[PDB]
């Protein structure tokens, strides 16, 4: 949940891009908007001399 | 929701109506009347 430098309209919660995936959100305490990047991941490979 | 505008008589204009109020739970309402 980082800082992000979208806007949203005073009545939006919700912040969504074209994936039906959530990629903001309104805070609801403090009003501010937050970005919901997932978690690292990755696949592991080994490299190896044999 | 609710949307002001002004012109110059539905214009041919396009501006989308903002959410401003989601009164809570009523029962069957099927007809209504204006208070002129
Ligand atoms: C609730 O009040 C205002 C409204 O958003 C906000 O600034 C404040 O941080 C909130 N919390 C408390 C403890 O006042
Ligand atoms: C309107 O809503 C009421 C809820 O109590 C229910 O009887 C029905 O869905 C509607 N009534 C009718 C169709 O007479």
């Amino acid at each position: 949940l980082t800082e992000s430098n979208k806007k949203f309209l005073p009545f939006q919660q919700f912040g969504r891009d074209i994936a039906d995936t959530t990629d903001a959100v309104r805070d609801p305490q403090t009003l501010e908007i937050l970005d919901i990047t997932p978690c690292s991941f990755g696949g592991v490979s080994v490299i190896t001399p044999g | 929701y609710s949307k002001h505008t002004p012109i110059n008589d539905l214009p041919q204009g396009f501006s989308a109506l903002e959410p401003l109020v989601d009164l809570p739970i009523g029962i069957n309402i099927t007809r209504f009347q204006t208070l002129l």
